[PDB]
């Protein structure tokens, strides 16, 4: 099955300034093949393309993951995200996905673009966070993409640097459109009004400027002195002092000494508990947490600014910024270090609860439980078979070996 | 900034230009133009980044599955050809034609085909029959503007069961073509039709003159393929072995691994190699940019020279390098004569076109990789010998 | 004069033994004693004319076939080891085992066989295996005094209608013996009448310690056979890649020459390199002649040290080499607890000897070509660890 | 046929000084294998060895020059050597050398060991000029001689330079006596003598000293003052002056200054024209230069002091010393070099006519005249068959290239 958090336009922009001067830049990116968007994580790039997208509805959506790094997993997502912006219309390339009856990803490509040249509507489609895809067939297959789209296809992909997707012949006969890092910096307009609908005290324009270049005008640096100001922790300039040019290394201990004791110890082992879930929602919460007002948990979370955004405006997923998630992941991994594979456990069979096996697989291999394998094994042989999860089966026992064995006799 | 109007001496130092007649000539006193590195002193950065190597004394073992070579590398193609690359797929190699010969040794057998585009650079020959696998020559044909490979004949030779491999050289030598994006386009979907794989040699990826920017072999790249390349031509360091290349499947990256390493006992490399290739992609782009700038002038130059004093021949500056691969065929000349009345009459040397096989008759090869006070008496002397022998 | 009792980082030179745990190891913070090379700086004169040559600029094509460089080849071997040789069959390679790999290639076949004595050199079972040729090993055993091979097994060995080829390494390696005359004698001759030819190895050959010094293949040499060696371990200086050897029967030097220049491309030498030879040869003497007595001070300190912990040892230094192969046999020990026990309660690495097969059971490898301060600590880590776990 | 003036002990003993203590280093030679004198060219080691040899019998002699850098020929005159030192003893090995029946120089070699074995008493060989022998083969048997000699025989080898003969291996087992370049140099007591017994005025010994080291006692230096003083060309010490240090280069012009031009023309065209001949006796001297009086010429010069030394006492043979004559030859190739082919057709019919094919081949392939080698070809057919000059055929012919492509037809 498809994780939804996956497959949905993020929202939530309840204070998000809104500049043209970018959806100016955007305005013609149907004329273009593809619309790269490049710089590193916490530009505000994604919160754009967001914006931007909420005045279309035939526009497909695909947030990236690690485990996306698998082939056959990357194709049923994408053509979902096909069908949600053409309104189901590839019905032939749909089954085959589901049912993995295509040689390689070309073929595959080559189908649905036998259906997509029908449509005669706009389309466009939105991949984000690429630099996480390393498979290079996953890249041999998207330049084939790229290179044979149907001129009413547009390309979207956010990306922390230059992709492998053969650019420079794009860039050679103009079908490119790119929004580099500098463009995505915050002007000192924009953090002046930033600065103003966030905060208790109006801060004068002209300061908010020296904020915002100190920090190279970048959005996470303002929010994080926006939410410190909330709490009242510092004036800004001392703040801004703290964080103006921070590299990574002095960001995560900042990270340590302003955001996570400044909270009580219950949100911290909260958060700690919930950083290893890709995508939380109020059932898993309720589950590995243990506290049973979920939903509240995470809303009042989301009230706080901790990094915390919804993946659909239901309300139903939640996911980290990707920079606090991993932040937060790797304290967790010091600070309950003990507590892990029980956790693991936990959300393991929180996810096969929902039906979702892949997730399960995912965290089990990460407690190192091997009967708990055996048993998302004798509880989804139906749907590991009849959907064909056999890549999967072969990467996880064979990550155990001796255990493993069991695929060496299966092998013969 | 930079000067290179001047001569360093090159004399007593075991070069093969200016030390060894043999058997460029016979007279030993000439002026010299037939081998193709650059009279020029390399970067002082590179200069500086060796100097600063050698204070530390200690020469032991090294490795160049580094950081800072894998950067480098990364950051210059990111910088200078706006192509990315997955650094852990970086090979190392003792020269760019010893990785040719070996990933030929890998993806064929004995008595199978290397297709080719001809005129091709000499080695290429001499490391595919070496090999003894058989060449399948492709040639290029001068017209209007250029030159162009004829994808029918192309196709035709591909789809022999034969042909295993294609060895592509992007921009190409003698000719300076530089591929462009739909002859590249055509010749990847071409190769993947018939199962042939393709190694890529890059070596001239920085001299480009044209408006046209060159474009790597890995964007169009599909399947198991390869990217050769070495800074020795743009940055004038032959002299010190080392070479780098990109290959895919990474079954066949490590089967090469295992044979540069195991059997043939190259994988220690030469630490001051990798010193100068990370000093020059590091910090050698402006030296590199003013050397672009004085050799394209020189190219000019030639061409002015040349065209005004035989209204009839209508010569271009090549697309990409800074050998001029004049065309004399439409002067009706005879090039044994041409050649003796250079050796003699003039004393100097220009390597003859016939070298390069039948398709180089008519042809000479000029090296414009110098100053311009030798080049102003190289083309005086094959203007002169050309009247004396009309 | 000289002084070699003082430590050089060596740290973030890329340098394989000290910037890089795995696998010498696990836990990154070691004292490491693992690869062969020397922790000293290569000799002054060295330096100056590397220096030297650096100050020219420039790094065009160069040619070994030089002048100077096979008359500091023939100096060195007459003043060295009163042995002559005709400087045209000096041949150039990018490294011993290039050469090696090549000549096995050259003289037999696939599937045939090629003779060594074991505890061999760990790359000479890649350099075999890898062209698909099998090891045929010889054991030399460990007496009364030296190690000695048994010319009854050898001569067993070689009468097989498969060995065609002799891998001979002089002085040995890692037992570090030096053959005699007689046994040179015996060996030539066994190998002439049941038509083997003969490689021998000879880079330790200035590594010397015994009374009785180190004799060249060529005054046994007869027929096809080659001589191959470096000044690399001589002078620590590997990071500057470049090999050279002697090979006879100029049907046999052409055939290598043509498949070193044609087929693998790597004709074009490190002009670096051959400054470094040059230099060493010609004025490197006073430098190794203080090495030496350093490098047999330390092993004496090594058999002292040891001898007097464990009196039943009976560990006499080697004939020549810097590295120590020590027999623990006598302790009744298991190398693994003495490889857990050194890792961890003493963190000194320390190459085990499993790792050369089966003959090398219940030895160890102690590079002793180290600052005796390094030494030190090493040895009475070694003493320590095996202490705690006797 | 042997030119015997290859296989004669030289027998000058006029003005040569007796150099007691190197006698007294070569009186135990019997004791070990090898005996090596090597020193660069006019060192006077030969004479040495000429007059260490004085007082033997049975001492074969064997002279090199360039042509027997061809095996069969060298084994040819090492067994005609050997013969010389026991007197025609080994008959067998010398009909096998003869009709060259045997498969390498190694088994001719066990061969003349077998009967070496039977003669009891003490042998000697001396090899001269060892340096100019360039072929491998001969360096491996060399090598195995050395190797495989019976106790009672001992080897002579004077060389200019350490030989392949694989010397280490003696050395270790103490079966080798040098005599280097330092001991042969004259000292000062023996520079007093020599310019005693030659000038016409008295030396003092101080000057003849100081003559004597700033040469470094090198002799042909001191024969060169001696000569150079008997014009009276200078005072002593001006000439030791010009010649102190010269190197190869200046010793050249010094020739060409001093010793060409005090002589008259006529003897200065005898040199030149003579100094194309490697071994010269009265009929070559008159067919080549003209002059009839030939012997009378030799003889003459050989007074004259320039370098002349017999080959044997008989007054028959006669030989320029290598410096001198290889500086004639490069001068000769410059002031004649027009008359240069006929002196060669002229020198090689004189050969032939004498019963010496092999030299009149050297000079005929020097003149290049084809159709002289196609008359010494049907004059010594019968020879050259008999005696199966064969390798001398295959090498002549490359050299009438097209008789050689008929000889390529001939090959099938
Ligand atoms: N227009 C905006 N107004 C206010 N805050 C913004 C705006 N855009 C981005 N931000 C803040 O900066 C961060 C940008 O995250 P973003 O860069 O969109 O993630 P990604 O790594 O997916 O690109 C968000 O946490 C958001 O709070
Ligand atoms: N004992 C001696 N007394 C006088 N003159 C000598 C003596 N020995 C050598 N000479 C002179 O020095 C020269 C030595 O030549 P020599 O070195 O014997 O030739 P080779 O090159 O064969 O060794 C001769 O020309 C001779 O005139
Ligand atoms: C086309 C081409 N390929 C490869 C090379 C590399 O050859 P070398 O190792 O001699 O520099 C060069 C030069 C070249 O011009
Ligand atoms: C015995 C032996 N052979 C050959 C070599 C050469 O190996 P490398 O090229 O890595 O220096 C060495 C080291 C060695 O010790």
């Amino acid at each position: 099955m498809l994780i939804p958090s996956k497959l949905s336009r993020p929202v939530r922009l309840d204070h998000t300034v809104v500049r043209e001067r970018l959806l100016a830049k955007l305005s013609g990116a149907n004329n273009f093949r593809l619309a790269l968007i490049t710089s590193p994580a916490g530009y505000g790039k994604t919160t754009l393309i967001s914006q931007w997208a909420a005045g279309k509805n035939d526009i497909g959506w695909y947030s990236l993951d690690e485990g996306d790094n698998q082939q056959e997993r990357f194709a049923s997502y994408l053509i979902a995200a096909v069908q949600q912006a053409t309104n189901g219309h590839c019905a032939i390339c749909e089954t085959m996905a589901q049912k993995r009856q295509y040689a390689s990803l070309t073929s595959l490509f080559a189908q649905l673009f036998i259906e997509l040249a029908e449509w005669h509507s706009p389309l466009y489609l939105v991949i984000d966070d690429y630099h996480l895809i390393t498979n290079p067939v996953i890249h041999e297959s998207m330049r084939f993409f790229i290179r044979h789209q149907p001129e009413n296809l547009t390309l979207v992909v956010l990306s922390r640097n230059l992709p492998q997707l053969g650019i420079a012949n794009l860039r050679v006969r103009d079908q490119l459109l790119e929004i580099g890092s500098q463009q995505l910096a915050f002007t000192h307009q924009e953090a002046n009004e930033f600065f103003d609908c966030r905060l208790s005290s109006p801060i004068e324009a002209a300061e908010s400027s020296r904020i915002c270049d100190d920090v190279s005008g970048w959005a996470t640096a303002l929010q994080l002195i926006a939410l410190s100001a909330r709490q009242n922790t510092h004036s800004a300039h001392k703040s801004a002092r703290r964080l103006a040019g921070i590299n990574a290394s002095h960001l995560s201990d900042y990270l340590v000494d302003e955001v996570l004791d400044n909270v009580d110890l219950a949100t911290r082992h909260f958060l700690l508990k919930s950083a290893i879930l890709r995508s939380m929602n109020d059932a898993l919460i309720t589950r590995v947490t243990g506290e049973e007002n979920g939903q509240m948990r995470l809303e009042e979370i989301e009230r706080q600014g901790l990094f915390l955004q919804r993946m659909d405006d239901t309300g139903e997923w939640f996911c980290y910024h990707p920079l606090f998630g991993n932040f937060l992941r790797q304290r967790c991994q010091w600070e309950l270090a003990a507590e892990l594979p029980e956790i693991h456990r936990a959300a393991a069979e929180s996810w096969m609860a929902q039906g979702f096996p892949s997730e399960a697989i995912h965290h089990a291999l990460a407690a190192g439980d091997a009967l708990m394998l055996r048993d998302i094994l004798l509880n989804h042989a139906w749907s590991l078979f009849n959907h064909s999860e056999l890549s999967l089966l072969e990467e996880s026992l064979k990550a155990n070996p001796a255990a493993a064995i069991a695929i060496a006799i299966i092998e013969v | 900034m930079f000067d290179f109007s001047k001569v360093v001496d090159r004399h007593g130092t075991w070069c093969t230009q200016w030390d060894y007649v043999a058997d460029r000539f016979g007279t030993a006193d000439l002026l010299p133009f037939t081998i193709s590195d650059m009279d020029f002193a390399t970067a002082p950065c590179i200069i500086e980044a060796l100097n600063q190597r050698l204070m530390h004394g200690v020469f032991g073992y090294s490795r160049w599955k580094n950081d800072e070579f894998l950067a480098a590398i990364a950051h210059w193609f990111s910088t200078q050809h706006y192509t990315a690359i997955d650094s852990q797929t970086v090979v190392y190699g003792p020269s760019v034609i010893y990785m040719v010969s070996e990933l030929i040794r890998q993806w064929s057998e004995t008595g199978e085909g290397v297709v080719i585009h001809t005129p091709a650079y000499d080695a290429f020959y001499k490391a595919i029959e070496g090999n003894q696998r058989t060449v399948m020559p492709v040639a290029l044909e001068k017209q209007a503007d250029g030159w162009f490979c004829d994808m029918g004949k192309l196709e035709a030779v591909l789809a022999k069961p034969e042909c295993k491999i294609m060895l592509l050289c992007s921009p190409q030598n003698p000719t300076g073509k530089v591929w462009t994006c739909d002859e590249l386009e055509i010749m990847a979907d071409l190769c993947e039709r018939h199962g042939v794989r393709v190694i890529s040699d890059e070596i001239h990826m920085d001299m480009v003159w044209g408006e046209q920017p060159h474009i790597p072999w890995s964007n169009v790249a599909r399947g198991d393929w390869a990217l050769l390349t070495s800074g020795s031509k743009s940055f004038n360091i032959p002299a010190l072995t080392g070479a780098y290349g990109i290959i895919e499947n990474s079954s066949s990256r490590d089967a090469y691994l295992s044979a540069l390493k195991g059997r043939d006992g190259l994988s220690s490399p030469s630490v001051l190699a990798l010193t100068a290739h990370i000093a020059a992609y590091q910090q050698g782009a402006p030296w590199l940019d003013a050397l672009r700038i004085y050799l394209k002038d020189n190219l000019t130059y030639i061409a002015d020279k040349m065209n005004a004093a035989f209204p009839e021949l209508n010569w271009q500056i090549p697309q990409s390098t800074y050998l001029a691969w004049l065309d004399l065929r439409p002067l009706n000349i005879d090039d044994n004569a041409l050649q003796k009345a250079l050796i003699e009459q003039e004393k100097v040397a220009i390597m003859p076109g016939y070298t390069y096989g039948e398709e180089g008759r008519g042809f000479v090869r000029l090296n414009a990789g110098c100053p311009r006070s030798k080049l102003e008496k190289g083309v005086a002397g094959l203007i002169n010998a050309i009247r004396a022998v009309r």
